[PDB]
């Protein structure tokens, strides 16, 4: 599993792989690891499929009820705070690394990383999953401030592709998402659309 | 909360429990339930109150209930309250059989239910069960037995007893007609018919169950329409 | 009708006030504190001659150094007496030392107002105890005589009388009492007063007597001992 | 995860005719490092009772606070201060309360009794205790004990005057055994805090020990 | 927690003439990998108190939010009674010990620095509930690499000035960068005096690599 | 006997026990709240019933949160308990969602908690009304008022207590929408002085609180200088 | 009549009779005076002995090293609240290793005493307290009661016939701040004398004194130690 | 759960519920008890003498243990509950302690229970009086009597029920050291006291006896008819 | 630890050592292994110092309460049963205590052995502790029911002395007790070193 979220002026750009494996067997090759918490709040999921699905469900139930009582669009930081609370409270059982990303009128496009322990840190871009180890040096040398919405989409696709080619637990297709004040822009990059990188030959 | 409370489980000036006393008045208007113990069995004779042309038969008995293999009972008073007690009696007998792997003696079963009825007149703040019961059964300690409990938890063993509507006139007619030690099932059944006719009779207006022993096995059975009808005709011959 | 925790217009709890009226029906108990020790006395009030006088126990030993005379509803006293006994036994187990008379009385005084219907479990008092207590023991401060009533109010006294004739006995205690009395003088005066507020001819089986000196432990006078003091 | 830690330390107690001494080193360590060179292990309970605690410092702090609170509660309900013997009895039951997850502390209570004589009570982690003339607990407890048996109890000595132990002489002995304990025990060092308990309150002293 | 996830390294702390200074790098490690390089491990409790923490970062955030709410509750009363540094250190010790007694410890080693009533306070509270005060503290790997240097300077100069303490703390960070593999070259420096708490940084130490050639 | 319990409706559909709790709020001293262009100003006419009391005792203004103020009227014992309840909601909210609780949500939460004591005979309705005021950079200035039944509305100017009907009139005159907190302080101070009964009541102290842009969104008591400067202008 | 049996029953006048019935107990008890200065806070209770042979009941209790109280009303209830006050004080010393601010402890009592007045079946604590403490904000004098309301005063007095004591305090509540220890303790004794009838006077058998100052822990004076303060009055 | 206070004090310091429970005991059957030298007799007056009733199921004299037995007066349903609790306590005392319970020990336990129902929420007091009789380990005849309030006393001869005032009065001037000389005069004494209150004295008087180191024996219709004829 | 108790014709003889050991280091040489429950009841300790001390003290409290309630002393059989029921609740938890309850009640001199395992047996001659095996040999070889009081003291003393000579965890002094009809009495307390010079 490889998830990534980058932020720009308008909002954020989420992306992930679609491989769900059990040992060396791929149970699902077209998994959707990008779950919508609210209208402009999404979350990438990594770790345990049942743990992250139960946590994402709970947060979605709470955030929607909270948004109705307040009669206001929920803040991205509040969604991150609800994920953080559950992931810390049940840190011994749950095995989930959630990246929360979205857009709100008070703070714009924000990306929050909520790793395994249950801490919560805001970043300009974040990467998680088992395949994220292979792309730490690339996102460090390639990311620059002032990227546009389209540049974030290419940068995210390039990083996910590099990780998918090296990680055994990553693969499939790339599912991107662009969140803005407007709405969400979901898009899949299949086989040939996936950015390619030549292999050193002799 | 302390103003709506009717205080059902408290003593009165003369030392009597009103709720229990009022519940015994409800049993005095119910269908007549009589029990007669013989040397070779014991029977129950309850007058059917559910009398209507549009009333279906469905069940095997309306007032007589089988508690376990060797015990049957007859309720009187609030029928809904009797449904709670009969179900508890069966659970008490099944519990005893799961612990000792043997049938529960008649007196031990009656005592367990009388302890539950006594508890509703002492604490809990709830109304008592307005139902009087009549137990007939056979055990290996005292053979054939006939018991009778009441709303207060009181209970006693009898040779022949009657409860419900007009149970006073039946008891007085049973004392001058019963033969201590020399009563047969056939003669006991005749006495039951002469008591139900006096405190009243058609064959649909009554229900008769007998409990006898056959080859080291208790047998409880409700007398059939024809089976009872003949009895009713034979009492008319003597009248 | 009202609840058990209902305050009256003056400022007193009805229930507690009614329980204080039940203490003025029991037999008279007299306590006297001296420098030689405390002496407790109480009439047995034998109703019928067929009843065994020894079966009646109005004076009990809380501990080796603490005695206790009661009055009012004797059945209610048993609940309090046991608490006092366990309290002193717990103290010994935890601090390897005896408990003071003041400490014991205070511990038994905490159960006085611990009653009420609502917001309570099954094992809770529904009403207050209708009994007054007279604790008399010997500790580090020498002989001491405390008095506890139904309201949970305990004090210290040199000579206190509880019961139906406490009012009359009190006057006699104030007349015949000084702060230099001997234990033998305290006992004599106790019997005299107890003998004036009685109906039956005070004998050796009609009353109860016990003393708690600094030296010996709680001792209950025997028939012969009581008969030799009546002389 | 282990809930215990050995922080070293060594408490010494000595009872006299009209006094009581409770001394200990002030070094607190962990593993092979030194946390602080200024950590007394002697706690003043009442005006004639002093307690020494060595072992797991975490338990030492908690136990010390529990005792202090218990002394205040006892004074509130009994209108008097707790005696040394009563505190020792109460401590025994406090240590046995956590019988299945015991305090890793070696307690030693040194004060005066009701007759004004020096009283010393040594304790075991689960609560077992007894009154003694002198006692040593901690990392150097097996190094000092033998010397005290010889110098204070005159064990294994033939023709000897058996002269009564005096405050002056007791002070010398305490300082001497701790000087020897600092040379061999790696957990004992820095400074030595001495608490003298007489009839005129508690006095405190401080002697410098080896730093290495 | 039983297994610490993202943790921070050692925290330095020294007392000077009129205040306490606390330093700690801004790195949260996940095993041997430096994951989060821009997190603060030092917090401001109130006007006189500041806290530094090493170990599990998630446990530090929970403590930071609990402590923060305590200060708000106390300031809401407005009765002229505020928590002193010693009272915060005491509360922490009890909290750390309570969690360790239930076999569910907060994997943290805290350093408490404060200044109240003209007296600088420097407390230490570990995960087991072991607490004590000292002129200079150092957690984690700082106890073996920074404590020796800090202690050597406080033996000749027991009382330091603000400038002396600040520059002595920067020498310790430089040594930590050189010898601790779980450290970062970007740290923060918090100082507490009579004027309050002041968090400085992100700062860097000046390293020398002349030994690479020789 | 239709008015003996809160779980009993009367023949004409009324809960008398709840109306009796609002009668206790009418015996209290008048407290007023005014929301200007950048904050809220609170003013209570604290009645000093004894000379032995310390200046500042029995204050009817609390701090439920850093950005929230609370003016009460009625039973002080009850009001203090409601203030604690409001402090918990605000504290719990911050722990859960990670940010300061909006004033509207705080009012809602507390009003619903107050409404729960007006349904059964197991308890009794609160006998005190209170106003909640706070200022936020994005939210603006808010002023709510909760009565004994549990009803809570937003206001511009509000008054509760003895002379709340007479203090309201003198509040409509002022144009708080275009006014400012600094100027409103005196206005509120003057209103409290006009409605204060000096022929029936004794002596009183002026309690003033405010939250807005001038105090950086933090609720706090009006400074002595300003308090005395407005006290002289209202005299 | 129908509105004076339960605490959860509001009367048609907006009052709770039961709560006012618990305030009648405070006025039926012995008078107690509490006054303070710039460095000291004292309490002077008039221990009353119903029987001639009985010992005057205690009125001043110990809560902590810096806090002392004087009860009035129900004895059992006073011990109930005192035990709670001691518990809270012990908690603060255990957790924060410091004395619990008098004002904070008084708020805790207010919360605990309010709960009973709103629940069915329960009753209000029928006891009036006179708390005397000294923290970081100097000496304090607090007065609690059965309606769960507490006030911060410069001088206070509660109990039977304490209106005369209260009135006397108002006349001299201007020289208490500068008043020295003995002078401050004489004013309390003088104020307590007003409540007493013309016949009897303040002896050493019916007067208790609790004092708490900056460097002085809460101390109580029984019979022998009360003499020093007593001797000097006119 | 029901937690309403049933037994409370009244204006003149009276516990109405306990007094109403004692009124129920006066309407109950009469039960006399006599303590002899080496025998203990318990006689009860069978109010209902129905001929169609099984006499073995309505007995009033029970057994708590091998050395302790008892009779009661008042609510029969309440007595059963009390007797069953006392029976369970006897076996509990034989478990923990390695010896039989004394007569006073079980009397104290039965009295303790009765008192508890007079000071507990949501429950009324027991409406019965017990006459515990038995022998201790030394072989001493004991006779105790408990009542609804929870107070117990050791007696020499006592009667409880409707005609207890009369029986007691008659017993007062009949119970001596010569009237209980043997094991037959004690039985003739119990029957004499019962005969001056029981309607149609003779077949309406059940009575059991208990001798030292011996179970409990219940005289039958013939045995009791010889004692009733002897008197005449 | 070595504790022994035997009941002859003149009551019960109770002897024990006084050594406490924490591993291989001798913690104490003056520990009291006999507990005076009351004037007529004694209790011995072996195994866990804190365990024995605590539960025997709890037993003493129960005995005292028992006497106040029934106005009579508890029997030796009843006292030992109380201790057996007490420690049975924590069976398997790790409690380590072997005790001997001795006294004189209505059935004469009573001697019971109770441990943490669950055993509660009555007998005439018991021995608990690590040196109990050595005491048994000497005790049984010279034990007689007609033994004179002086002879009974020498037997018990010698039995304990030989156990301290062989067992490394036994030593100190031999504290001896004698339970009679009038109550127990502290017979003697001789050091093991002084007994060594007397037996050689």
């Amino acid at each position: 599993t490889t998830i990534m979220a980058v932020q720009f002026n308008g909002g954020v750009v989420l992306g992930a792989d679609s491989r769900t494996t059990t040992g060396s067997y791929i149970a699902n090759r077209v998994t959707d690891k990008l779950t919508p918490i609210h209208d402009h709040i999404f979350c990438c999921r990594s770790g345990s499929a049942a743990d992250t699905q139960a946590v994402a469900d709970a947060v979605t139930y709470q955030l929607g009820f909270h948004s109705i009582e307040l009669n206001e669009p929920p803040l991205v930081h509040t969604a991150a705070s609800l994920f953080k609370e559950m992931c810390y409270r049940y840190r011994e059982d749950l095995m989930a690394g959630i990246i929360i990303a979205g857009w709100d009128p008070q703070e714009g496009g924000q990306v929050y990383s909520v790793p395994m322990g249950g801490m919560m840190v805001r970043q300009s871009f974040a990467i998680g999953g088992s395949g994220s180890s292979y792309i730490y040096g690339y996102v460090d040398a390639t990311y620059r401030e002032g990227m546009t919405k389209d540049e974030c989409l290419q940068f995210t696709a390039n990083a996910l592709a590099l990780a998918m080619e090296r990680d055994g637990s990553s693969g499939g297709v790339i599912r991107l998402a662009a969140i803005q004040e407007s709405g969400v822009e979901r898009q899949v990059l299949l086989g040939d659309q996936i950015p390619k990188f030549t292999i050193a030959t002799l | 909360s302390r103003r709506y409370d009717s205080r059902t489980t408290i003593f009165s000036p003369e030392g009597r429990l009103y709720q229990v006393e009022y519940a015994m008045e409800a049993i005095g208007h119910a269908g007549t339930c009589l029990g007669i113990l013989a040397n070779d069995g014991v029977l129950l004779a309850a007058e059917r109150r559910n009398i209507h042309k549009l009333l279906d038969e469905v069940f095997f008995s309306e007032k007589i209930y089988k508690l376990n293999e060797d015990m049957a009972c007859s309720v009187a008073g609030i029928t809904s309250d009797a449904n709670v007690l009969t179900n508890e009696l069966r659970l008490i007998a099944q519990r005893y059989l799961l612990q000792y792997q043997e049938p529960i003696p008649c007196e031990q079963l009656v005592t367990a239910l009388c302890d539950i009825k006594q508890a509703y007149t002492q604490f809990g703040g709830k109304r008592p069960f307005g139902v009087s019961l009549l137990y007939i059964g056979w055990d290996k300690h005292y053979g054939f037995q006939l018991y009778q409990s009441d709303p207060s938890g009181n209970y006693g063993g009898w040779k022949a007893t009657c409860i419900g509507n007009n149970s006073a006139a039946a008891v007085s007619m049973l004392k001058q007609d019963y033969k201590e030690g020399e009563m047969t099932l056939k003669s006991a059944l005749a006495l039951a018919v002469k008591v139900l006719n006096k405190t009243m009779l058609s064959a649909e207006k009554v229900e008769i169950a007998t409990l006898t022993r056959e080859s080291g096995k208790t047998v409880i059975r409700v007398l059939k329409q024809k089976e009872v009808e003949q009895l009713i005709k034979k009492h008319e011959e003597e009248e | 009708d009202r609840g058990v925790n209902t305050f009256s217009p003056e400022g007193r709890l009805f229930q507690v006030e009614y329980a204080i009226e039940a203490i003025k029906l029991g037999s008279t108990a007299i306590g006297i504190q001296t420098s030689e020790g405390v002496c407790l006395a109480v009439e047995k009030r034998i109703t019928s001659p067929l009843m065994e006088p020894s079966s009646i126990e109005k004076i009990v030993e809380i501990d080796a150094h603490i005695g206790c005379a009661m009055s009012g509803l004797i059945a209610d006293a048993k609940t309090l007496i046991d608490k006092a006994r366990v309290e002193t036994q717990n103290h010994w187990f935890t601090y390897n030392e005896t408990m003071t008379v003041e400490s014991v009385t205070q511990a038994v005084s905490n159960l006085a107002l611990q009653f009420g219907e609502e917001d309570a479990d099954p094992g809770a008092m529904s009403r207050p105890f209708g009994v007054a207590l007279l604790f008399g023991g010997v500790d580090e401060k020498g002989p001491q005589l405390f008095h506890m009533d139904p309201s949970g109010t305990f004090v210290q006294c040199d000579a206190r009388a509880i019961g139906s004739a406490s009012e009359g006995a009190q006057s006699s205690l104030q007349e015949v009492y000084h702060k230099s009395m001997t234990l033998k003088e305290a006992i004599k005066s106790s019997l005299i007063i107890l003998k004036q507020v009685m109906e039956e001819k005070l004998n050796a089986t009609n009353i109860e007597l016990a003393t708690v000196q600094p030296g010996q432990n709680f001792h209950m006078f025997t028939k012969e001992e009581l008969e030799e003091v009546i002389k | 995860f282990s809930p215990y830690a050995f922080n070293g330390g060594t408490v010494l107690a000595i009872a006299g005719e009209d006094f009581s001494i409770v001394a200990s080193d002030t070094r607190l360590s962990e593993g092979f490092s030194i946390h602080t060179r200024d950590s007394p292990k002697c706690y003043k309970l009442t005006d004639k009772t002093v307690i020494g605690c060595s072992g797991f410092h975490g338990d030492c702090l908690t136990l010390t606070k529990i005792i202090e609170a218990r002394l205040k509660m006892y004074k509130h309900s009994n209108n008097k201060a707790m005696t040394t013997g009563a505190i020792a009895a109460m401590l025994s039951t406090i240590l046995y309360s956590r019988r299945f997850f015991p305090y890793y502390v070696y307690n030693i209570i040194g004060g005066l009794d009701e007759e004004g004589k020096g009283a010393v009570y040594s304790f075991d982690p689960v609560g077992s205790y007894q009154r003694d003339s002198f006692k040593a607990g901690g990392s150097a407890s097996a190094m000092l004990q033998p010397l005290l048996d010889n110098q204070v109890g005159f064990k294994n000595m033939q023709n000897v005057e058996h002269v009564p132990l005096t405050l002056d002489r007791a002070m010398r002995l305490v300082k001497d055994v701790f000087i020897s304990a600092a040379e061999r025990d790696v957990y004992t060092g820095d400074a030595l805090r001495i608490c003298i308990v007489t009839k005129e309150g508690i006095r405190e002293e401080t002697v410098p020990l080896r730093k290495d | 927690t039983q297994n610490p996830m993202v943790t921070g390294t050692s925290v330095l702390g020294v007392k000077f003439d009129g205040g306490v200074v606390i330093a700690a790098d801004m790195l949260g490690s996940y095993g041997s990998l430096a994951r989060f390089r821009n997190i603060s491990r030092i917090m401001r409790v109130n006007d006189s108190t500041m806290l530094g923490a090493s170990g599990d970062y998630a446990d530090f955030q929970y403590l930071k939010q609990v402590l923060g709410q305590m200060v708000i509750d106390e300031e809401l009363l407005g009765d002229g009674h505020s928590y002193s540094p010693r009272a915060i250190h005491s509360w922490l010790t009890r909290a750390m010990y309570s969690r360790r007694s239930k076999m569910n410890p907060l994997w943290n080693t805290m350093v408490i620095g404060g200044y109240a009533d003209g007296e600088s306070f420097l407390g230490y509270v570990d995960m087991l509930g072991v607490a004590y005060e000292a002129p200079s503290l150092a957690t984690g790997y700082g106890a073996y690499l920074a404590q020796p240097l800090l202690r050597e300077v406080l033996e000749k100069q027991p009382v330091l000035s603000q400038t002396e303490a600040r520059e002595l703390v920067e020498r310790c960070m430089r040594v930590l960068y050189y010898r601790d593999a779980r450290s970062y070259n970007r740290f923060q420096i918090a100082t507490v005096t009579e004027k309050g708490v002041e968090i400085e940084g992100p700062l860097s130490a000046q390293t020398n690599w002349d030994i690479a050639h020789m | 006997g239709y008015d003996l319990s809160a779980s009993t409706f009367s023949p004409d559909g009324r809960v008398f026990q709840v109306e009796y709790a609002m009668k206790a709020v009418e015996n209290s001293s008048t407290a007023i709240g005014i929301r200007c262009k950048d904050g809220v100003v609170f003013g209570v006419e604290k009645l000093v019933l004894s000379k032995l009391y310390e200046e500042g005792s029995n204050k009817r203004l609390f701090n439920v949160d850093r950005h929230v103020g609370m003016a009460v009227a009625g039973l002080l014992a009850d009001a203090r308990s409601l203030a604690d309840i409001a402090r918990e909601e605000a504290s719990n909210f911050r722990s859960n969602f990670g940010y300061n609780i909006p004033l509207k949500h705080l009012a809602d939460r507390v009003a619903m908690y107050v409404h729960a004591y007006t349904l059964y005979s197991a308890v009794r309705p609160f006998g005190c009304s209170f106003m909640l005021g706070s200022y936020s950079a994005n939210d603006g200035a808010q002023l709510y008022m909760i009565d004994p039944s549990g009803v809570s509305y937003g206001y511009w100017g509000c008054a509760i207590g003895k002379a709340r009907q007479a203090a309201k009139t003198e509040i409509e005159k002022l144009q708080m929408k275009e006014m400012t907190c600094r100027d409103v302080v005196k206005e509120v101070a003057k209103i409290i002085y006009i409605v204060h009964d000096e022929v029936k009541d004794k002596a009183f102290e002026l309690e003033l609180s405010w939250v807005g842009e001038l105090t950086k969104g933090r609720h706090e008591i009006v400074p002595k200088d300003i308090r005395e400067e407005a006290e002289k202008y209202a005299k | 009549n129908q509105y004076d049996n339960d605490v959860t029953v509001w009367s048609p006048q907006g009052r709770i009779h039961q709560i006012e019935y618990a305030m009648e107990a405070v006025k039926q008890g012995s008078a107690t005076v509490g006054l303070k200065s710039k460095t000291h806070a004292v309490l002077v209770a008039l221990k009353r002995a119903q029987s001639e042979l009985a010992a005057h009941q205690k009125k001043i209790l110990h809560v902590d090293n810096h806090i002392g109280i004087s009860i009035a009303g129900l004895t059992a209830d006073a011990r109930l609240l005192c035990n709670f006050m001691r518990q809270e004080c012990l908690d603060s010393r255990f957790v924060f290793d410091r004395p619990l601010p008098v004002s904070r402890l008084v708020s805790l009592i207010g919360s605990k005493t309010q709960i009973p007045t709103q629940r069915y079946g329960r009753r209000p604590y029928g006891v009036g307290l006179l708390i005397a403490g000294y923290d970081d904000m100097g000496p304090h004098i607090f007065q609690t009661c059965p309606s769960a309301n507490y006030f911060d005063c410069r001088a206070m007095s509660i109990g039977a016939r304490s209106q005369s004591a209260r009135t006397y305090l108002e006349r001299h509540m201007s020289e208490f701040m500068e008043c020295n220890l003995d002078e401050l303790v004489k004013h309390g004794l003088r104020a307590l004398r007003e409540t007493l009838p013309a016949e009897q006077d303040l002896t050493t058998k019916n007067v208790s004194i609790g004092i708490v100052g900056k460097d002085l822990e809460f101390t109580i004076y029984d019979d022998d130690d009360v003499s020093p303060f007593l001797d000097g009055l006119e | 759960s029901y937690d309403r206070a049933i037994t409370v004090f009244s204006p003149d310091g009276h516990l109405f519920q306990v007094e109403y429970a004692q009124e129920a005991v006066k309407k109950g059957s009469t039960a006399v008890g006599v303590r002899g030298k080496d025998i203990v007799v318990l006689g009860v007056e069978k109010k209902s003498v129905a001929k169609l009733q099984d006499e073995r199921t309505v007995r009033k004299i029970c057994a708590l243990d091998d050395n302790v037995c008892m009779a009661f007066a008042g609510l029969t349903a309440d007595a059963r509950i009390v007797i069953n609790r006392a029976r369970v306590e006897c076996q509990s005392h034989r478990l923990t302690v390695e010896d039989p319970v004394t007569v006073e020990y079980i009397t104290r336990y039965i009295a303790s229970l009765k008192q508890r129902y007079t000071q507990s929420n949501g429950r009324r007091p027991f409406g019965i009086s017990a006459l515990i009789v038995g022998f201790d380990f030394d072989g001493t005849p004991r006779l105790y009597q408990t009542d609804p309030s929870g107070t117990y006393h050791a007696w020499k001869a006592n009667a409880i029920g409707r005609g207890a005032k009369s029986v007691r009065e008659f017993l007062e001037k009949n119970y001596t050291d010569d009237a209980i000389e043997t094991d037959d005069l004690t039985i003739k004494l119990v029957i004499k006291a019962l005969l001056e209150v029981v309607q149609s004295g003779g077949k309406n008087i059940e009575l059991a006896v208990m001798r030292r180191d011996q179970p409990l024996k219940i005289l039958n219709p013939e045995e009791i008819e010889k004692y009733v004829a002897e008197i005449e | 630890t070595t504790t022994l108790a035997f009941k002859f014709l003149h009551g019960v003889i109770v002897a024990a050592d006084s050594r406490a050991t924490a591993g291989a280091y001798i913690a104490s040489q003056t520990v009291k292994k006999v507990i005076e429950i009351n004037p007529y009841l004694l209790g011995t300790m072996a195994g866990g110092a804190a365990d024995c001390s605590f539960w025997e003290r709890l037993l003493a409290r129960q005995c005292r309460i028992y006497e106040l309630r029934n106005k009579e002393r508890i029997s030796v059989a009843a006292a030992s049963k109380l201790l057996a029921n007490m420690v049975y609740q924590y069976k398997g938890m790790g409690l380590s205590m072997g005790t001997m309850i001795c006294g004189w009640d209505k059935r004469g001199p009573g001697l019971y052995y109770v441990d943490s395992e669950g055993n509660r047996i009555s007998g005439t001659a018991f021995s608990v502790g690590s040196g109990s095996v050595y005491a048994y040999g000497v005790m049984d070889r010279g034990y007689s029911y007609d033994l004179k009081v002086e002879e009974a003291y020498d037997l018990a003393r010698r039995a304990i002395y030989q156990a301290t000579y062989r067992d490394a965890y036994s030593g100190g002094a031999v504290n001896l007790y004698h339970v009679r009809e009038d109550g127990w009495i502290r017979v003697s307390s001789d050091n093991v070193a002084d007994l060594h010079d007397k037996y050689s």
